[PDB]
RNA sequence: UUUGCUCCACACAAUAUAGAUGGAUACGAAUAAGGCGUCCUUGUGGCGUCGCUGAACCAUAGCAGGCUACGAAUUGCAAUGUCAUUUUGCGUGGGGAUAAAUCAUUUGUAUACGACUUAGA
RNA sequence: AGAACUGGCGAUGCGGGAUGAACCGAACGUAGAGUUAAGGUGCCGGAAUACACGCUCAUCAGACACCACAAAAGGUGUUAG
RNA sequence: GGCCAGCAUCAGUUUUGGUGGCAGGAUAAAUCCAUAGGAAUGUAGCUUGCCUCGGUAAGUAUUAUAGCCUGUG
């Protein structure tokens, strides 16, 4: 009763990058509980939302959402990549996104 | 090469109890008690008998198995101290000026005071350790007898005298004075 | 005199006949027994009843259980199985609190949502009695 | 998973803790290190003291109130170690270090709370037994920290007040265990044990 | 590497003057047939007048171990080139297989002498049969009766970074 | 000149979030050692048990969650489908409180100018 | 200071070597996806506080070749022979 | 009537897993099964100071009231 959620919380770590160069088209997500690329392969295709606030109420809400998905994995510790419609703003480094289960294969 | 097992034995006499827990050794006997903290050496004591104790080190390297024999010798000294005691004898030596030695009780603990060390005026004072019992000879008049259980304190308080009664800015081949250890025996034996 | 109190530690020391639990590898969770000793860091094992092959493994992939039994140095697979069946090791192991917790983890992982719901309602009833009892 | 993470820094290694932190507090976790005076650092005391003196040697010549500010307390030593692992010249790093709070001893808000342990920084697990290590309290006190004799007078007090709490809670625990053991044979529980519970 | 043992037969190329030359055999340790065939022509070209071009390889066969589930004392006679001079050595190992003994010999040689694979020639590997010819203590200390020992200081691995109880090293 | 100010109750209007929407669940010390239970001859005691990960423990069903102690459909196959948390203004009504600083003048323990130190109903 | 062969810079950006005209990799239309090079994976910093056998405790350790310095002579300090 | 999404069936490029069949090698080696021989980090058994049914020991003994190794098949 106290809980109603159907998502898994994860963190927007950073962009895809080399040393001294970044690709904002691609973002890195740390999902909770995940520790390997296997057992992260479950979360591929799954949708992601970054939920934030804004002061200008549009379509009847102050909260706004940026949607995306999980594309593939990252190396050896359960990190993944994501690609949103409109890439994320880089002030979200260390911010909670929420991964859904909407395209399912269970 | 890292070894597999290296052990030593300790022969406990009668009436001596050796309580050990977390490498804090505690030997009680007729004369007194003695405690020691060996929490800097990785060692296992295992009792086999009331008559002797086994100490062991695994995987070695000629460092741990080097300190193992040291631990053995320490515990043996601890055990023979509470039974036979320790008795150190230090003799006076002067060419010209008699070294007047006495014992005093200052505001704090007891001290041992010496005077006329080569015609000086400085009053050299040394603090007796907390365990020793210090006396002056009676069959002769130029001998001081330290005694106790802890050799580690008795020899140290003996060496303090020999250090303060040193010669400075003169030649030591010639100038042979002070207090010098003659004998390091036990009380009973 | 008074008993000289000497206690430091009592280990699961490695030796022949000791039973081990493998934690990493193809045969993890499956039991085995030590036959003899290769070196300081590694050994060889043989678990016939568990389906383990005769191996030669480091001591990082294993865990040393308390229980053990007696077999000769360098024994073969058929001998190990005999002595294992004799000393009844797979019942002495299952009776431990260790193994009960292992099976509990496996069960709790193998559960489905309906059983997870059953457990919630079964625990409600249990704490109901307990909290009517402790007041 | 917790919103805030309280870390007992006793028997912990400095850099090995600070890296873990500096990653977690950049990923967005609010972290509170506590009891930093009992931290440990490898190598012998004289060696670490030589290194700290080499650090003290470095001060801006033309005006020494511009240069490396040599903080002598352990909290600030660890803060230095973390800040070296963080890009503190940016908003990312500044925001990150605003998510950190380090203390000597264990103050009130964090004495009645739960403390955790980083096992990939623990001395007993990482260091070989027999190697010499160093304690940050003794070090700071050697280089000019004047409040070791105070946190000690406070920590024993905290400890007394905590041990009495444990002494009460342990009795409550045995009472609850003896009250719950009278229902374990019941069909509500031997039906649970078929599901592992 | 993950070594293997090979059996390489070779033959100087036939001619009308001698159309049945002498087959030379080598028992070589290596990771694959390619470098095995390379080392064969390295050692044979030290002893006899032949090369790859002036010769051929007849048969190349993997030698597997006969009793790989048996602990054995492998004595090893080897030579290695240092930064200043060339030397010989004898080492005893207590592994179950010839190839594993070699794999751990290359390693501790590289540790204790900083000698690489390109410097070492493995002359002889001998399974010692009896427990009386062993002369090295780091082996003899495992040939005792009722051998047992503990692992005092245990370190459990961790998949999570934060733990809520101090660990114990008890085994 | 209760036209002004403060805290409390709520009617709220507006703004900004370095980013929870089940629970930040409390002994201490050692780690080549300990915890827990129990018995006593209460000790560095005897016995028993445990660890090998918190993979736990607790809470958790109910119109975003109800009336009694029936309804929830047609948001039509998904689109945060909002409850958080500070600050700020306004009004309602309930009490509570009634001052200093600066300039200018002056002093010289001070002083480039500021500043400092003094005095003045 | 003066020559030979090749390659390059000059005329040349790009990833790496923190930084660098010349080194390593590799040579460029605008973009997307994938894979790699040389180099790297504690944190800064994207990536294993990965596995394995060993050595070392240094009172100015040591740590990506060109490269940014190091010899002769000694040590029962240790390891192996 | 168009723009933004979702799903399905397809195509191209690609990544990541599960799983079946077949071949080769010393027609894998080993394990396992039978047999010969042998030995010790020496098992029953036999002389053994007492002492826990030979606990201890130092000798004997080559499978016996444990087993091992080698070879052959």
């Amino acid at each position: 009763a106290e809980s109603h959620r159907l998502y898994v919380k994860g963190k927007h770590l950073s962009y895809q990058r080399s040393k001294r160069v970044n690709n904002p088209n691609v973002s890195l997500i740390k999902i909770e509980g995940v520790a390997t690329p296997q057992d992260a392969q479950f979360y591929l295709g799954k949708r992601i939302a970054y939920v934030y606030r804004a002061s200008k109420e549009v379509r009847g809400s102050k909260i706004r959402v940026m949607w995306g998905k999980v594309t593939r994995t990252h190396g050896n510790s359960g990190v993944v990549r994501a690609t949103f419609r409109n890439n994320l703003p880089a002030k979200t480094f260390g911010a909670s996104v929420r991964i859904f289960l909407y395209p399912s294969n269970i | 090469m890292k070894y597999i097992q290296t052990e030593q034995q300790i022969e406990v006499p009668e009436g001596v109890t050796v309580s050990i827990k977390s490498r804090i050794v505690k030997v009680v006997g007729p004369r007194g008690t003695l405690t020691k903290n060996l929490k800097h050496i990785d060692v296992t004591f295992t009792k086999v008998n009331n008559q002797l104790i086994k100490v062991a080190v695994h995987n070695g390297g000629r460092k741990h198995v080097a300190a193992l024999r040291t631990v053995k010798s320490l515990v043996d000294n601890m055990i023979t101290g509470v039974t036979k005691g320790y008795k150190y004898k230090m003799r006076y030596v002067y060419a010209h000026f008699p070294i007047n030695v006495n014992i005093v009780e200052k505001d704090g603990a007891k001290f041992i005071e010496v005077r006329n060390f080569l015609g000086d005026k400085k009053i050299r004072n040394v603090p007796v350790r907390d365990g020793v019992t210090i006396e002056f000879s009676t069959n002769v008049k130029d001998e001081i007898v330290l005694s106790g259980n802890s050799v580690e304190d008795v020899s140290q308080n003996a060496a303090d005298l020999q250090q303060i009664c040193r010669v400075r800015n003169k030649d030591i081949r010639k100038f042979l004075d002070g207090i010098y250890v003659s004998h390091k025996g036990f009380i009973t034996e | 005199s008074t008993d000289s109190i000497v206690k430091a530690s009592n280990w699961r020391l490695v030796e022949v006949g000791r039973v081990v639990l493998i934690k990493k590898g193809q045969s993890a969770g499956k039991l085995a027994a030590i036959v003899e000793i290769i070196d300081q860091k590694k050994v060889l094992i043989d678990g016939p009843k568990a389906g383990v092959p005769r191996q030669a493994i480091n001591l990082g992939q294993v865990v040393l259980t308390p229980l053990t039994f007696a077999l000769p140095r360098g024994a073969r697979t058929a001998t190990v199985s005999k002595k294992w069946a004799a000393a009844a090791v797979c019942e002495k192991w299952a009776a431990s609190s260790w193994a009960k917790k292992i099976a509990q983890r496996e069960r709790r992982a193998a559960l489905t949502d309906f059983e997870r719901f059953q457990v919630m309602v079964l625990r409600k009833q249990k704490r109901y009695t307990v909290k009517k009892a402790l007041a | 998973s917790q919103p805030v993470v309280v870390i007992d820094a006793k028997d912990h290694l400095l850099g090995r803790l600070a890296s873990t932190i500096a990653k977690q507090v950049l990923n967005g976790q609010k972290i509170v290190v506590v009891r930093a005076e009992a931290l440990n650092i490898s190598g012998e005391f004289f060696r670490n003291k030589l290194k700290y003196h080499d650090f003290l040697r470095k001060a801006t010549a033309f005006n020494k109130t511009r240069g490396p500010f040599h903080f002598r307390a352990p909290s600030r030593i660890l803060y230095k170690a973390i800040r070296g692992m963080v890009s503190h010249k940016t908003a990312r790093g500044k925001a990150a270090l605003e998510r950190l709070k380090i203390f000597e001893g264990i103050p009130p808000p964090y004495d009645k709370k739960k403390r955790v342990v980083v096992p990939q920084a623990l001395r007993v697990l990482r260091l070989k037994p027999g190697r010499k290590y160093t304690t940050l309290g003794k070090l700071s006190t050697s280089v000019g920290w004047k409040y070791e004799d105070v946190v000690a007078k406070l920590e024993d007090k905290r400890k007394v007040r905590s041990a009495e709490y444990y002494a009460k809670k342990r009795a409550f625990t045995k009472k609850v265990s003896s009250a719950s053991a009278a229902a374990s044979e019941s069909d509500v529980a031997k039906q649970l044990a078929s599901f592992g519970y | 590497a993950h070594f293997k043992e090979y059996q390489v037969i070779g033959r100087r190329l036939p001619t009308e003057s001698v159309p049945e030359p002498k087959l030379f055999r080598m028992r070589i340790f290596a990771s694959n047939e390619v470098i095995a065939k390379s080392r064969y022509w390295y050692f044979l070209q030290k002893l006899h007048k032949v090369k790859k071009a002036s010769g051929e390889i007849v048969s190349i066969n993997q030698i597997n171990e006969a009793h790989p589930t048996k602990v054995k004392n492998f004595g090893v006679w080897v030579r290695y080139d240092s930064r200043s001079g060339t030397h010989n050595m004898y080492k005893e190992i207590r592994d179950v297989s010839r190839v594993a003994a070699v794999e751990t010999l290359y390693q501790d040689m590289a540790a204790r002498h900083r000698a690489r694979f390109r410097s070492i020639h493995i002359l002889k590997v001998a399974e010692i049969e009896k427990t009386a010819d062993v002369k090295r203590q780091y082996v003899k200390q495992f040939l005792t009766k009722d051998l047992k020992f503990p692992l005092p200081h245990r370190v459990q691995k961790s998949t999570k970074t934060f733990s809520y109880k101090r660990p114990s090293t008890f085994y």
